[PDB]
């Protein structure tokens, strides 16, 4: 504010902004697939009382049974 | 005291069963164990990694299909101990081998051992009161009401003929080639 008095060339009517006019999905609906709503608590459910027995397992690389079926057990 | 007795009729390829008395074998389900080939993942799948029945026909790309009684004469014994407990299981027959006498069914000309062993299993895994081991010709020849006749018979491993005159077998005419549908 007083730095119009104190200096010579700062002048006023000056609009300090020069501006403008401030102006002011639909691929799911396909017919081919089968769009199916996916419900956490009904899947929750179903896998609720499914157990898996990890006793004695292997996956990798490792010869020397016939197979190898992992996750053998359940309830 | 005595309970009506089960028909557990064999086969090399199909085992037949169901309550005497009867008039259609109401539990027929092929006589191979499935077991799966692949590496189970999921939570939720399959369980049980023995599969007879009609299971095992539904999941058939999933099971390595092998026979246990080849040519009659049974390879594996303890896969059929499943497979017979498949039978008093709580899917085909839901009763106790405890409580019925059972009429099995063999293959003339087999070896003793088989005999031997089935009798083992019948009477001391199942505590059975009562069992009786028969031929097949004979038993054709009850289906057919008649009592005279040349039974030629071929299942899926043992085609074989008992000529049977007046309700009385020939043991020394019988003739046996283990080569049949499988």
């Amino acid at each position: 504010d007083p730095k119009y008095a104190d200096l010579p060339g700062i002048a006023r009517n000056e609009p300090d902004v020069y501006e403008t006019s401030d102006l002011p999905l639909e691929e799911l609906t396909s017919t081919s697939v089968e769009h199916i709503i996916v419900n956490p608590n009904a899947a929750y459910d179903k896998f609720k009382d499914k157990r898996v027995g990890t006793k004695g397992l292997d996956f990798s690389d490792r010869i020397g049974k016939t197979k190898r079926t992992g996750y053998e057990s359940g309830e | 005291i005595a309970n009506q007795p089960v028909v557990i009729d064999n086969g090399s390829g199909v085992i037949k069963a169901g309550f005497a008395g009867d008039q259609i074998p109401k539990y027929c389900f092929p006589n191979y164990v499935g077991r799966p080939k692949h590496v189970r993942v999921m939570a939720g799948a399959l369980e049980g990694d023995i599969f007879i029945g009609p299971k095992a026909e539904e999941h058939r790309g999933l099971l390595s299909i092998r026979y246990p009684m080849e040519h009659g004469i049974v390879k594996d014994w303890n896969d059929m101990e499943r497979i017979w407990q498949y039978v008093y299981s709580k899917d085909q027959l839901q009763t106790f081998s405890e409580e019925h006498p059972v009429l099995l069914t063999e293959a003339p000309l087999n070896p003793r051992k088989n005999r031997e062993r089935a009798a083992e299993v019948f009477f001391e895994t199942f505590n059975v009161p009562a069992l009786f081991i028969s031929m097949q010709a004979v038993l054709s020849l009850y289906a057919t009401g008649r009592t005279t006749g040349v039974v030629l018979d071929s299942g899926d491993g043992v085609t074989h003929a008992v000529p049977i005159y007046e309700g009385f077998a020939m043991p020394h005419s019988i003739m046996r080639i283990d080569i049949a549908g499988r």
